[PDB]
């Protein structure tokens, strides 16, 4: 019983593993927008820029 | 009295020209501003640059 109960253990490991996966694939997407942002805030931050631009 | 004409008219020519000169709303010679800033690094360094009013 204690031997054929480990396939609970398994199954538990295997879906904290797809949860992570979907944390690690919303974390890329969150990464490349946050990477567009800091280029915005750093385009914005030029002084010569007229209003419509900013 | 012609040559004071003259005059007249190439002072209110060079008082146009200074006026003309802008670049998407913004200018180095006219007067507008103190000075411009322009980036030199990701981290939003400066690039002064001292406007010459002319």
């Amino acid at each position: 019983a204690t031997a054929a109960s480990m396939n609970a253990v398994k199954d538990s490991l295997q879906r904290g593993q797809s949860t992570i996966d979907v944390a690690l694939a919303a974390g890329d997407t969150i990464t490349d927008l946050l990477g567009k942002m800091k280029e915005k805030a750093l385009a914005a931050s030029d002084t010569s820029l007229n209003t419509a631009s900013f | 009295n012609a040559l004071k004409s003259d005059f007249d008219s190439l002072r209110d020519q060079i008082e146009k020209a200074a006026t003309n000169a802008k670049f998407n709303g913004v200018s180095i010679a006219d007067g507008s501003t103190t000075k411009l800033t322009f980036l030199a690094n990701s981290d939003g360094s400066g690039f002064t640059v001292n406007a010459k009013t002319i």
